[PDB]
């Protein structure tokens, strides 16, 4: 660590002409130096220089792998940067070269590769299953086919999981079905190993198979994940409890049966301190999961009302980020669209009216859709018992009525319409 | 129908979401 510090690139490029694989060695350890500085790394003059080719084809070099790991890392480092410089990789024949070394029995060079397989399948869907189709699979879970995951060394586990969830990653499309069957089963491994970082990126890889159509979403269920989805979701690792939220909130788009797996898993629990939590992201995240469950069965909405969270939607309703309370408002008004008399009524109970009309003067135009319907909803229901004037009083004490008929004179035409509707049919 | 069901808007990428690529800064 002397001779290798801050060489200009022409004094890289003449080494690496050279004919001496040992110079041509130090002139690589000076590239993936200059590559792997902080600032600003020159990353477009090594491209311009045309070393990749030649990186590329130091991989190959089983006789010398001390320039195999250079490269490695130098193309890892390139790979790391915009679209452009990770094509210029990929279009150097990089994949295959990393593939072949993923069996190295050199796990510093087998890192790399990773690593390496990593940066390319990140940058996006067709890079994703170029790797894929170059069979990276299997050399990769072969890697973790071990008794027990604590022998590797925590920097190797985390980042094969870390590459491992990028296959797994991003869609239109998604990544091919065969693919997912391959992972899901080291997934569901992965998912129970103590350390938080591999716990939350196999969290993240489960988020990202979960969030598509209900079929997709069947082949994790069936792995049987979701009991341990939900532990990982009483977390105290914020950076697990996100990507777990999210799976979960994604397997509850799917069916009424999918749902119901995540409430028998006894998900539903852990939610008076997720619709409270003061991240943000979480409330928001846990309000929206909220939404999609009071969209399920009459049945599934009395769970929700055993468990107390209609308090909690009434909070949150109440007082929280504008973006989380537009969450609640699609809870409620999804909630009073498929309940019943008394579970609608119920939501009056608890106070829901008043930061319901509060929440009229949004000039969100989506949400006020969203509110008038749940409010015809309740006066609906209250009419299946004649209270309908009695629910008028509330709305009227708490300034609603003022707020509806305003939005009277509005906009849109779903919108005056129904608070036209409102005043003519339940208050003058 | 029931079809009530918001499928996420948050895209794989980004803010909040890991690092879709990471540069090695030493060994």
């Amino acid at each position: 660590n002397q001779g290798t510090v801050n060489w200009s690139v022409e004094d890289i490029v003449k080494g690496i002409n050279s004919n001496n694989l040992e110079s041509q060695l130090q002139a690589t350890q000076a590239a993936r130096k200059l590559l792997s500085r902080e600032k600003q790394p020159p990353i477009d003059n090594i491209i311009r220089a045309g070393l990749i080719p030649k990186f590329v084809s130091f991989l190959g070099k089983t006789d010398c792998s001390p320039i195999q790991f250079e490269s490695a890392w130098a193309l890892t480092n390139i790979a790391s940067g915009t679209s452009e410089q990770t094509k210029a990789v990929v279009d150097g024949g990089a994949i295959p070269a990393f593939i072949s070394l993923l069996a190295s029995p050199h796990a510093h060079i087998s890192e790399q590769a990773v690593w390496a397989l990593g940066n390319i399948a990140g940058d996006g869907s067709a890079f994703r299953d170029l790797v894929i189709k170059h069979g990276a699979i299997d050399p990769l879970l072969a890697l973790l086919a071990v008794p027990d995951l604590s022998t590797l060394a925590c920097g190797y586990l985390r980042n094969l999981t870390w590459t491992l969830s990028n296959l797994c990653r991003n869609k239109n499309p998604a990544p091919p079905l065969d693919a997912v069957e391959q992972i899901l089963p080291t997934l569901v491994r992965l998912l129970h190993h103590n350390d938080p970082e591999v716990l939350a990126d196999s969290c993240w890889a489960i988020s990202y198979l979960t969030d598509g159509p209900n079929e997709r979403i069947e082949m994790v269920v069936k792995k049987g994940v979701v009991p341990q989805l939900v532990k990982l979701l009483g977390a105290t690792e914020l950076p697990i409890v996100t990507p777990a939220l999210r799976a979960i909130g994604n397997i509850v788009t799917g069916t009424d049966e999918q749902t119901q797996k995540v409430i028998d898993a006894g998900a539903l629990a852990v939610f008076p301190s997720l619709l409270t939590n003061p991240k943000t992201n979480i409330q928001k995240e846990a309000t929206w999961t909220m939404s999609n469950i009071t969209a399920g069965r009459q049945d599934q909405i009395q769970q929700v009302v055993n468990h107390g969270l209609v308090p909690f939607l009434v909070g949150v309703l109440s007082k929280a980020d504008f973006k989380t309370q537009k969450e609640a408002a699609w809870a409620i008004t999804n909630y009073t669209s498929g309940g019943t008399v008394e579970q609608i009524v119920y939501l009056v109970h608890c106070g829901i009216i008043e930061p319901l009309m509060n929440l009229l003067s949004a000039k969100d135009t989506k949400i006020i859709q969203v509110i008038l319907d749940a409010i015809s909803n309740i006066f609906q229901a209250a009419e299946k018992l004649g209270e309908t004037e009695k629910l008028s009083i509330m709305i009227e004490e708490c300034g609603g009525l003022d707020k509806i008929e305003a939005l009277q004179r509005h906009e849109n035409e779903s919108v005056y319409k129904a608070s036209l509707n409102l005043i003519e049919k339940y208050f003058s | 129908r029931q079809q009530r069901k918001r499928v996420s808007l948050e895209p794989h990428q980004g803010p909040g979401t890991p690092e879709s690529k990471k540069a090695t800064s030493c060994f």
